[PDB]
């Protein structure tokens, strides 16, 4: 029951109603993430969402969803309490400006700054967050999704009120829902309670990929954390699933897992001849119009970083040559399962449906995605590999024990032979 | 080869005269291509001398068939031994020289 409803105003209510859902959730999203910020007001979108999500809930779980592109509040409740949750968020939005005007942001800013610092403490989140910025340096997409410390303390109620009035508008906002409930009842409940100002959809600020390297050598850490990625296909791109399929070809790996010695990806077998890497993760991060395809890796040995980057990038070359049918069949199946796994929780599908409805204007159910992935032949992957991987510029990030990570020209040169 | 190993044990110095360990780069490609630049410059100048002016560095008298009975007016080494031979000329004693 993916059906959509457009209120008297331009707000679209997209609901993935489905029986046998363990719990239901509703969330209002407006397409203003760090993408739609600038360095002076960075993190305002996260801060203004946290303030709204911090409001008292009538037994519902308000949580803030913060992302590069979209941002909103999500309420999770049992299936019978969904309508109360729906009316709740409409109350939050209609009173958004009033709530923020009187709200004291000092405590919220402390929470947001603590979040941003905690992101920096965690090496993977730092590496990925740095990786995304380095690729898009100079554009708004480079801004951290939760912002940075020094940026946050300069935030003031005026900054967020300007942000909400610009972005929290009918044309730039969507309402997402999921669970075992009647769609019409939720839609009627929202219409009778949601009152938000009209406005034009803010133009999405452009961003362009720039291959670069950001090194944060940290000799005190126990392991070397590195991520290498290229300009992968983002949302609303016909290769969106193809990029995910390519990533699953190399998949994931964790040296201390019972599956390590017995996993399919070739790179996994290669790295175990020397225990080169402790864990690595291939991913296809996709934004509204831009995507980053690559891997993340944690290396517990100072002397094997170059070996991994050499072997991992060598394996990327095989996308355009000598890629096996079995690998594609494996990657297609793995992606399909991973795609379906993300949509299990009602919370996750609510976030997902909100993202697509904002950033692409339409959504594909698993039925359509499976029909698309199933049609991916080996040639399509190889053509994509040549297009997006072979001899294409990479972006490199790394924080710990980076001394052995050879400089750009070495890693970049490995992308072609 | 021995000189290369004695170099490799401690590595090469730098103009600043401080530890290079803070910022090292692999010899390939950077310094390989710098070596190619200097090699092509050297070969270009070497070609200038070899083809267009080969005998300027040498001494003309060396093209006279040697005979012990005739002493040339000036017994002098090639240019690059001159600094040492000068010393040999300056010191009176042959052993001291
Ligand atoms: C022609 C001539 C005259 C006087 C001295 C020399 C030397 C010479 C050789 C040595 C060494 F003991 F090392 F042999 C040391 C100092 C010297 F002055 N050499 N020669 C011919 C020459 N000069 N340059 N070359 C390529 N050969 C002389």
């Amino acid at each position: 029951g993916v059906k959509y409803t457009t209120l008297s105003n331009g707000v679209t209510v997209a609901t993935e109603t489905n029986p046998a859902a363990k719990t239901s959730s509703v969330g209002l999203f407006f397409g203003a993430g760090s993408r739609s910020e600038h360095s002076h007001s960075n993190g305002i979108s996260a801060l203004t969402t946290n303030v709204l999500a911090s409001q008292s809930a009538k037994g519902s779980l308000l949580t803030a969803k913060n992302d590069r592109e979209f941002n909103g509040i999500i309420a999770q409740t049992t299936n019978d309490n969904i309508t109360e949750a729906g009316k709740l968020i409409a109350s939050i939005a209609s009173n958004a400006v009033d709530i923020v005007e009187k709200t004291d942001l000092t405590k919220h800013k402390q929470y947001l700054s603590a979040q941003a610092s905690a992101v920096e403490a965690d090496p993977k989140s730092k590496v990925l967050s740095h990786l995304y910025s380095s690729a898009f340096q100079g554009y708004s997409l480079a801004l951290p999704t939760l912002g940075t410390t020094e940026s946050v303390e300069n935030l003031e109620n005026q900054d967020s009120l300007r942000h909400l009035a610009k972005h929290l508008v009918n044309n730039n906002t969507v309402i997402a829902a999921s669970g075992n409930f009647d769609h019409d009842k939720l839609a009627d409940a929202i219409e009778a309670n949601l009152k938000i100002a009209e406005g034009v959809k803010p133009e999405i600020k452009p961003a362009s990929f720039l291959g670069s390297e950001v090194r944060m050598r940290d000799d005190t850490l126990p392991k070397a954390y590195i991520s290498i990625a290229v300009h992968g296909e983002g949302l609303n791109s016909p290769n969106y699933y193809l990029a995910k399929v390519a990533a699953a070809i190399y998949g994931d790996f964790y040296l201390h897992s019972t599956i390590a010695k017995f996993t399919s990806p070739k790179l996994a077998s290669i790295v175990q001849e020397y225990n080169i890497v402790e864990s690595y993760n291939h991913y296809s991060k996709s934004f509204s119009d831009t995507g980053i395809w690559g891997y993340y890796a944690e290396i517990a040995d100072k002397f094997t970083v170059d070996d991994f980057t050499h072997f991992s990038l060598k394996e990327w070359n095989r996308l355009s040559i000598s890629i096996s049918e079995a690998e594609v069949a494996r990657a297609k199946a793995q992606v399909k399962t991973a795609l379906a796994k993300e949509l299990a929780n009602s919370f996750a599908v609510t976030s997902d449906i909100a993202e697509k409805v904002l950033l692409v204007g339409h959504r594909q159910s698993l039925r359509e995605a499976f029909e698309k992935i199933d049609a991916i032949k080996v040639n399509d992957v190889k053509e994509w590999g040549k297009s997006k991987v072979w001899d294409r510029d990479i972006v490199i990030s790394g924080t710990g024990l980076i001394e052995d990570l050879l400089d750009y020209n070495r890693n970049r040169n490995e992308m072609a032979m | 080869c021995m000189h290369l190993m004695a170099l490799h044990v401690h590595g090469s110095s730098n103009p600043v005269g401080i530890t290079g360990n803070i910022d090292r780069l692999p010899m390939h490609p950077y310094f390989i291509f710098k070596d190619l630049i200097t090699v092509f410059v050297f070969l270009l100048i070497f070609s200038l001398f070899v083809f267009y002016s080969p005998n300027t560095l040498g001494h003309p008298d060396n093209y006279i068939p040697g005979n012990p009975m005739v002493t040339p007016p000036s017994i002098v080494p090639e240019w690059y031994l001159l600094p040492f031979y000068a010393i040999l000329r300056s010191i009176p004693d042959k052993l001291g020289g």
